[PDB]
């Protein structure tokens, strides 16, 4: 999104087909006119003519297949009752994939997800969230519903819900570079009651927000809350979040990342080979580099 | 003395632009007066009603929406579902 002034012309104009408001309208046009529209069921996709995971798959590859439409009734109608069926943790999932069914409908999507956001299950509240951003992710939106949507949530106790409102907003946010939502989640990467991988999460959201931006306090922020998160419980399984958060941030950069490796360096060698790597690689990432 | 202001509310692919004013003895329009329009226009309750304006959450009932920034352009989205009693 390029932010400008109004004082150009038809800079109403100007700004919508920026923030892709009519991308869902054309889209669900374009398919309507291929007669590409009716919701293809995952089943027919298996071609069954001769399992709590498999069904959560299904409903996944539904959610992809009629990803961007949001018209899809299997979640829709009987949505309540198919993640009651669910088992343990998909139903977040589950949410999450109507919220692909639904992305780029801002108006649709959250109407039909405003039902769900009140859900008993915590899985199913962080889902629903999950899906707001989804939903928002891409596409710009003059009053920006999902930094009012997720409030509570942004910084919210609840391990899940937090994940699922954080990964909303990096997915809308993501390439915005706001200044508001950076202020607003940075401090939630700062926050310590938080999980090794929700804080994982939140340098993810960060640095697809701040993509390509070299956003020196995030940079700071991330290094810092590497060193304050103590090196053995550090390089388990999931701080490998915060190096591609870096990388995310300078990408496309590249000479400048030997400032960051430097600050890095400190780190033990099992994580700190791998960062600054990653770093690297994104950094210099359509180069050809040899 | 009516203190109209320009306001461009969407809601499920439905969209108004509403020139509302301030009505119960408010120099400008708040959210009383906005929600007041709402239920009117739709019926749906301030409890689960949600108003949505730059990104900021619309939480107290008696904050001025005209103080928070409102002018005339602004647009604001309607989250909720139309009830009918």
């Amino acid at each position: 999104f390029l932010e400008l002034s109004e004082d150009v012309e038809e800079y109403e104009d100007l700004t919508e087909i920026m923030s892709n408001v009519q991308l869902n309208s054309n889209f669900l046009a374009l398919a309507r006119e291929l007669d590409i529209m009716e919701p293809k069921v995952p089943d027919d996709i298996y071609k069954t003519h001769l399992s709590a995971r498999m069904n959560l798959a299904s409903s996944f590859v539904n959610g992809f297949v009629n990803a961007a439409f949001g018209q899809d009734k299997l979640l829709t109608d009987d949505g309540n009752k198919w993640l009651y069926k669910n088992k343990d943790h998909g139903m977040l999932s589950a949410a999450a994939s109507l919220g692909m069914i639904l992305l780029w409908d801002v108006d649709g999507g959250l109407t039909q997800i405003d039902k769900y956001l009140y859900s008993s299950e915590d899985y199913i509240k962080s889902g629903a969230l999950l899906a707001c951003g989804i939903v928002n992710s891409g596409v710009r939106n003059e009053c920006d519903p999902a930094l009012a949507l997720l409030s509570d949530y942004v910084l919210h106790n609840s391990n899940t819900m937090r994940l699922g409102s954080i990964f909303g907003l990096g997915l809308a946010y993501a390439g915005s570079n706001r200044e508001d939502v950076l202020t607003l989640l940075l401090p939630v990467m700062g926050d310590s009651k938080s999980s090794m991988e929700v804080a994982g999460v939140t340098a993810l959201a960060c640095g697809m927000i701040a993509v390509g931006s070299c956003n020196g306090d995030v940079t700071s922020t991330i290094l810092q809350t590497i060193m304050e998160k103590s090196e053995t419980e550090l390089k388990d399984t999931y701080a490998r979040w915060l190096p591609l958060g870096l990388g995310l941030n300078h990408l496309g950069k590249g000479e400048a990342i030997e400032a960051i490796l430097a600050a890095l360096e400190v780190v033990s060698e099992p994580f700190r080979s791998f960062a600054n790597t990653l770093v690297d690689v994104c950094a210099y990432a359509g180069s050809g580099n040899v | 003395a009516a203190a109209g202001l320009t306001v461009t509310v969407t809601h499920s692919n439905e969209k108004h632009d509403l020139h509302v004013t301030s009505q119960q003895g408010s120099s400008e329009p708040v959210v009383q007066d906005l929600a007041q329009v709402v239920e009117e226009v739709i019926g749906v309750p301030q409890s689960f009603q949600k108003l949505i304006f730059k990104g900021k959450s619309l939480k107290e009932m008696e904050t001025p929406l005209s103080a928070l920034g409102i002018q005339d352009g602004c647009r604001v989205m309607l989250i909720g579902k139309k009830n009918s009693p």
